[PDB]
RNA sequence: CCUGUCAAACUCCAAACUUACAGACGCCGUUUGACGCGGGGAUUCCGGUGCGCGGGGUA
RNA sequence: AGUGCAAGAGCAAAAGAUAGCUUGACAGUGUUCUUCCCAACGAGGAACGCUGACGCGAAAGCGUGGUCUAGCGAACCAAUU
RNA sequence: UUAGGCGGCCACAGCGGUGGGGUUGCCUCCCGUACCCAUCCCGAACACGGAAGAUAAGCCCACCAGCGUUCCGGGGAGUACUGGAGUGCGCGAGCCUCUGGGAAACCCGGUUCGCCGCCACC
């Protein structure tokens, strides 16, 4: 890379096709998980807060409790046991 | 130069404008020859086929193109017949002209990516193939070995 | 179900193809195995293709080879009727071959080594450079053509 | 049908472009209700590089306050026809505009489930030149 | 509509019908929600909550519902409004709902407007709702004293036949009184 | 309207493939103690080649 | 279009414009991720909490500066609360 | 749902167009400014009060595919590209065979002129 900012290679990822362009749905961001659901980690280009550093796009976390509204997702980077602070807006249950 | 140098599609693609500049400016006179006035009427249709993938420096567009319609004067200068040349020299070309510091060479030339099989030329003639003639001098300036295809033509 | 034959040995071939055939209990050149045909081990014999020979014996060329080349997970005893008798529950090699056949049960279930350790091709085989529609030995082969594969490593 | 796709005024606003007023007081008298100011967009050559800067006053009139002003203004116009709009508008004249249109237009000016106008509601050049014409004047 | 790029805003924002991004900050409460509309003759108010597939209404009370207490004026007007929330806080009462934010919708929150009059009825029904007291109408003109007196500039009976010639804010007590205990489907 | 061409820093599209988690089979571990945790000792931080994919360069 | 400035990205009853009011560019203490993928490492950065005090709004709520990723700095000594 | 309110998915729902619908009841347009409230100017809007009129808008109902979109058949195409293998071919660029996957454009014919949830309601 030329640059090593969280955005550094994230043109893909962090940009909605032009048909899912604009605000997004509200019911989602307000939807409710209960400590150990399995979540998949993705975050919403039209929704700003509640983000996670764009390397874990594509993670299945298991909720374990939250932080005010954002809730607080363990997952494994590589061997290594994470915790990640992310709100509703960026989660999607399993199956 | 020779076209040792330029003749494979080994390198990326390059041709983006936006971040190229000090591009040399193309030998080729025209694509359209011939009565292009006229809408492709004719009974007979041959083409020049490229037989290999290869890059073709716009400096080999304008030899072989000229070389066969300057002889399609078998025809006249306002004879009945018309020419095309169907590639455009898109992928510009570089020359480390230091030595293999900082080498990413300086805008040089423009070459037309062909693919093995494509037609570069096509002209169209009425049961009157000297246009055969005018691509076994076209296809002698050019690189790759190639096909003279004749396509609505069953006038043997 | 489908006799696995790996006939390309270790050095060069990938990690993970040579842990799947570790997966399917052979860790040896002309090592066999037999294969239930599933989803799941249809997808790791199509892996392994390039260093195998595959395919679905006869009743009688298994049975051949069962009885010259089957062993007990543990020792030397000669895998032959009797044996199949009393330890199986089966009543001889024939009745074992048509159950593992007809998938019904597995050389383990039987106290049996997962693996039938054969022995070179008398005669040679086909190439391991080639498939078999090209001549070699390698890939999947005909209920003929790994009779033949087999009853030559008998 | 008709009585709810018969025209009607909505409006007649009454501005005086000028360029940089004092103009507001003839507008006041002339109306009949206070004028407003007329800020500027643009950095321009004529001086007029201030975006926010009072450039003009308009007054917008409805009902009888419009009637009642459009029955001098249309007497000092002749005009008609071509200087009309392609909605049943027109302009003329200090500037003097009138916007017409038929009963259900608060449709598209509503705040709650508005919606525009179809092409068939809407009020033709045609359309419009009747209604007034047949109120004290003549078209062309 | 143009072209594939092209980008259509959600149903409801099209039929300019919910403002979705006052919904968000309605739904980050987590309380149900106090749906105050208007109609030109009638005023609605539910008490919805969220669900998987939509909205689910627990409780709802509507101006027309209302002479079926006993109700013999029009219902386009204030004292419609509050009753009709007080009518539907209680109806919420019963369905165990006892707190809400309130939902305006596309309406302005002009004091003393009917959708707060509708919130205050919610509330003196025992609904627990966060609200603000002087935004609200002065008790009187809820009662609709603000009708009655301009009926007092008569000449001309304000209601085409309807009920009485000067009103009855009167009419608004009885109703408010009655509702306040006993009756079917409360 | 017709007709001739393109894109490492274009995309209305779009693989193979790589990848998170889960279940199944396989293999493995429960006297050969896996997975993991704590601690002692290193060596090492001139690499090279083939193949696939590359970027530069006439090579 | 605009949003101060690269580039890529976000945004339309707004994140843009205008108006009005206001100083949350507030004090304190943390969790987490990043810096440093995996996988140890400081300063710095960000997201998300709690406590206190405030601003605005009818209210839910929004404000831990400017939409996001650049604008930064150890020990020792000095000055200051 | 003989017309309503809140929504979910967020074009299969968009764009455009045709036909139909309100005798007491619904939504509207509509009528009107004493009040709450309101326009940097206007009861236009916002807000409030109300029924003389109307079904022309909107809206609801039925339907049309010309454009945009979604999905499907057949053709393009097992083509392009590709994970694994090769003492197969080619001066080489590169190609080929076996194995496991497998497209895009475009053309022709269908589909699509929203689906679903909660509440209320001759
Ligand atoms: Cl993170
Ligand atoms: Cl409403
Ligand atoms: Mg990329
Ligand atoms: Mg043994
Ligand atoms: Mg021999
Ligand atoms: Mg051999
Ligand atoms: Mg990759
Ligand atoms: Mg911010
Ligand atoms: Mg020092
Ligand atoms: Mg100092
Ligand atoms: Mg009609
Ligand atoms: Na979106
Ligand atoms: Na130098
Ligand atoms: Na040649
Ligand atoms: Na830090
Ligand atoms: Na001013
Ligand atoms: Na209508």
């Amino acid at each position: 890379p030329s640059s090593n900012g969280p955005l550094e290679g994230t043109r893909g990822k962090l940009k909605n096709k032009p048909r899912d362009r604009g605000t997004s749905p509200p019911q989602r961001a307000v939807e409710e998980f209960d400590d150990g659901e399995k979540v998949h980690l993705k975050i919403d280009p039209s929704v700003p807060n509640g983000r996670f550093h764009p390397r874990f796009d594509g993670q299945t976390g298991t909720v374990e409790g939250k932080q005010g509204d954002a809730y607080k997702v363990d997952i494994v980077d590589g061997g290594k046991e994470k915790t990640i602070i992310v709100t509703a807006a960026h989660l999607r249950r399993q199956e | 130069k020779p076209g040792a140098m330029y003749r494979n599609s080994s390198k990326p693609a390059y041709t983006r404008r936006e971040y190229i500049s000090g591009i040399p400016g193309k030998k080729i006179a025209q694509f359209d020859m011939g009565n292009n006035g006229a809408g492709p009427t004719y009974p007979a249709q041959v083409e020049l086929v490229v037989e290999k993938p290869v890059q073709i420096r716009h400096n080999a567009l304008e030899a072989a193109r000229v070389a066969a319609n300057r002889y399609v004067q078998n025809s006249g200068a306002a004879a009945n017949y018309k020419f095309r040349i169907r590639k455009f020299p898109f992928h510009v070309i570089r020359e480390n002209k230091d030595g293999m510091r900082a080498p990413f060479g300086k805008p040089v030339g423009t070459a037309a990516r062909v693919h093995g099989a494509n037609h570069i030329f096509i002209a169209w003639v009425n049961p009157d193939p000297n246009v055969e003639e005018a691509w076994r001098r076209a296809k002698m300036k050019v690189t790759p070995t190639i096909n003279i295809d004749s396509s609505p033509a069953g006038n043997a | 179900m489908h006799a696995l034959v790996q006939l390309r040995g270790e050095v060069n071939m990938h990690t993970d193809i040579q842990d799947t055939l570790e997966m399917l209990n052979i860790h040896h050149v002309n090592h066999c195995t037999l294969v239930p045909e599933t989803d799941a081990y249809r997808g790791m014999v199509a892996k392994v293709n390039d260093f195998v020979a595959f395919g679905e014996p006869s009743q009688e060329t298994l049975e051949t080879v069962l009885a010259t080349r089957a062993e007990p997970l543990e020792g030397d005893a000669d895998v032959d009727d009797e044996w199949v008798a009393e330890h199986t529950d089966y009543d001889d090699i024939s009745g074992l071959a048509f159950a593992l056949l007809s998938e019904e049960t597995t050389l383990r279930e039987q106290g049996l080594s997962p693996t039938l350790r054969l022995h070179p091709p008398r005669g040679g085989h086909d190439g391991v450079k080639h498939p078999v529609k090209e001549g070699g030995q390698l890939g999947k082969h005909d209920t003929e053509g790994i009779d033949d594969l087999l009853e030559a490593m008998r | 049908f008709h009585e709810m796709r018969e025209p009607r005024i909505e409006k007649v606003v009454v501005h005086m472009g000028i360029g940089h007023a004092n103009a507001e007081d003839i507008l006041g008298e002339i109306t009949g209700q206070m004028p407003v100011r007329t800020k500027a967009k643009r950095t321009v050559g004529e001086f007029d590089i201030r975006e926010g800067d009072p450039i003009g006053a308009k007054v917008t009139l409805r009902d009888e306050m419009a009637e009642e002003f459009l029955q001098t203004a249309l007497p000092l116009a002749e005009l008609a026809t071509s200087q009309f709009d392609d909605t049943g508008n027109f302009s003329f004249g200090l500037d003097v505009t009138v916007n017409l249109v038929r009963p259900g237009y608060r449709v598209a000016k509503r705040d709650k489930a508005s919606r525009s106008i179809p092409t068939k509601h809407r009020l033709n050049p045609a359309d419009a030149v009747a209604f007034i014409e047949s109120t004290y004047d003549v078209e062309v | 509509a143009t072209g594939p790029r092209y980008k259509v805003p959600m149903r409801r924002r099209r039929e300019a019908r919910t403002d979705y991004h006052q919904r968000l900050r309605l739904l980050k409460s987590g309380k149900p929600r106090l749906v105050a509309r208007k109609s030109n003759k009638h005023v609605r108010a539910q008490l919805v909550t969220l669900g998987p597939n939509g909205d689910d209404t627990l409780a709802s009370a509507h101006s027309s519902d209302l002479a079926e207490y006993g109700w013999e004026a029009p219902t386009g007007n204030m004292p419609s409004a509050y009753l009709t929330g007080l009518l539907a806080g209680l109806r919420a009462q019963e369905a165990g709902v006892e707190e809400a934010v309130l939902d305006i919708g596309l309406n302005s929150p002009t004091p003393g407007s009917k959708v707060f009059a509708i919130q205050e009825g919610a509330i003196d029904a025992g609904l627990d709702i966060p609200h603000n007291d002087d935004v609200l109408a002065d008790w009187q003109r809820t009662r609709g004293a603000h009708i009655a007196e301009y009926d007092e500039q008569l000449e001309e009976p304000l209601y085409s036949g309807d009920f009485d010639a000067a009103d009855l804010p009167e009419h608004f007590d009885e109703l408010r009184e009655t509702l306040l205990d006993g009756d079917i489907e409360l």
